[PDB]
């Protein structure tokens, strides 16, 4: 994991995008989303990640 | 083979109704201007 400054950004696309492998998994300690709701993720399509 | 007195009324109307359609495309402050995007992307709250 890079540091704050040299932050590392990977772009992901063409690839369905299961949330719900993330979403009902209860391992992190903040999930703060802005502009969506993460339990509706699974319903639209994106152009790039 | 003159008439402007009565093309002003029909010019007038249909230049208010337009702008009343045109109307449905801002967003006023909101995140889309279409409702379906934010009820597709957003839960009641």
């Amino acid at each position: 994991f890079a540091s704050v400054y040299a932050w590392n950004r990977k772009r992901i696309s063409n690839c369905v995008a299961d949330y719900s492998v993330l979403y009902n998994s209860a391992s992190f300690s903040t999930f703060k989303c802005y502009g969506v709701s993460p339990t509706k993720l699974n319903d639209l399509c994106f152009t790039n990640v | 083979s003159a008439l402007g007195k009565l093309q002003d009324v029909v010019n007038q109307n249909a230049q208010a109704l337009n702008t009343l359609v045109k109307q449905l495309s801002s967003n006023f402050g909101a995140i889309s201007s279409v409702l379906n995007d934010i009820l597709s992307r957003l839960d009641p709250p």
